[PDB]
């Protein structure tokens, strides 16, 4: 299973590194999309994009590198790709899972759970988990709000494969 | 200080709740889809000679959170019930929202306005007469709108204020 990292910044000031394990053994196509987008190897990806929706008690969501406004994002397979499987569940903090707009609409947006979110099971593809740096994700929460609008710009300043 | 009116915009995902509200508040339209969690807006207007403040709650259409609407329904004074004229399912969903508001507020007398949005689009699947008949069966006004062209946008919100005014 591959490992990727995000270096997080807050209004451009460094916060710290979050690293993820990607469950290529169980969801290879979805893991590969996230791996490739973290390295930028297709010519596009997460570097420079922001976490546009942070809701304390629930999750941190990001990954729109095409429109930089919460509505965009694209996969390495095309704008969107199908739900690979729903084998893994949203079991607790640290889970990494795909955002979508209904069945078979995975692009690049993702979320990191800060709590168990079981009602998302079978609707969002879980494909990874935080390995190091969960305290960075916890530190991101206070820049969020009830409806998720952030009070500082929380950005992926750098990212890659370990 | 001016009277404040607590308006709530409800309806299925993608019918144009936010596009209608942002046209009202910001006088612009974008075709991009930014799904709502929950947004609140304020706007001062003049309706039938009388200055007033609209406090607008723009809600989420997501059916999976249909069990979390009760508190904002208790708090809201009037409801804009939106469907899209090219989406028969959103029109069917409208009956559900109206029954839910009536049940939660325990009243047959809740100010609301039925809104048929996206009237700029050719792919129309809900007849004008269908919506007028439903509105009549409910005792509420029906307004056709386009968030894209601005047709009917002020009128929809202002009519809802008039409905609240008559109720009070
Ligand atoms: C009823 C209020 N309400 C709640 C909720 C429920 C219980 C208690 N309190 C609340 C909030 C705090 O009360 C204001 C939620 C919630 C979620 C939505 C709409 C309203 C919501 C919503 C809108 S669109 C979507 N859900 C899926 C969304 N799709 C897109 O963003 C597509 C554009 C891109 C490609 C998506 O994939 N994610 C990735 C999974 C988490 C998800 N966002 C999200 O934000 O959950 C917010 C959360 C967890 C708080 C649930
Ligand atoms: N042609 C046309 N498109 C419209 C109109 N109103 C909204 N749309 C489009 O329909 C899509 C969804 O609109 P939006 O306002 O986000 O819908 P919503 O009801 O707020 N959705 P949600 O419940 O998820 O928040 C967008 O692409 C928007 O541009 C309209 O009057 N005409
Ligand atoms: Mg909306």
């Amino acid at each position: 299973n591959p490992t990727v990292f995000f270096d997080i910044a807050v209004d451009g000031e460094p916060l710290g590194r979050v690293s993820f394990e990607l469950f290529a053994d169980k969801v290879p196509k979805t893991a590969e999309n996230f791996r490739a987008l973290s390295t930028g190897e297709k010519g596009f990806g997460y570097k420079g994009s922001c976490f546009h929706r942070i809701i304390p008690g629930f999750m941190c969501q990001g990954g729109d590198f095409t429109r930089h406004n919460g509505t965009g994002g694209k996969s390495i397979y095309g704008e969107k790709f199908e739900d690979e499987n729903f084998i893994l569940k949203h079991t607790g903090p640290g889970i990494l899972s795909m955002a979508n707009a209904g069945p078979n609409t995975n692009g690049s947006q993702f979320f990191i759970c800060t709590a168990k979110t079981e009602w998302l099971d079978g609707k969002h593809v879980v494909f990874g988990k935080v390995k190091e740096g969960m305290n960075i994700v916890e530190a991101m929460e206070r820049f969020g709000s009830r409806n998720g609008k952030t009070s500082k710009k929380i950005t992926i300043a750098d990212c890659g494969q370990l | 200080s001016m009277t404040e009116y607590k308006l709530v915009v409800v309806g299925a995902v993608g019918v144009g709740k936010s596009a209608l509200t942002i046209q009202l508040i910001q006088n612009h339209f974008v075709d991009e889809y930014d799904p709502t969690i929950e947004d609140s807006y304020r706007k001062q207007v003049v309706i039938d000679g009388e200055t007033c403040l609209l406090d607008i709650l723009d809600t989420a259409g997501q059916e999976e959170y249909s069990a979390m609407r009760d508190q904002y329904m208790r708090t809201g004074e009037g409801f804009l019930c939106v469907f899209a004229i090219n989406n028969t399912k959103s029109f069917e969903d409208i009956h559900h929202y109206r029954e839910q508001i009536k049940r939660v507020k325990d009243s047959e007398d809740v100010p609301m306005v039925l809104v048929g949005n996206k009237c700029d689009l050719p792919s129309r699947t809900v007849d004008t007469k269908q919506a007028q008949d439903l509105a009549r069966s409910y005792g509420i006004p029906f307004i056709e709108t386009s968030a894209k062209t601005r047709q009917g946008v002020d009128d929809a919100f202002y009519t809802l204020v008039r409905e609240i005014r008559k109720h009070k």
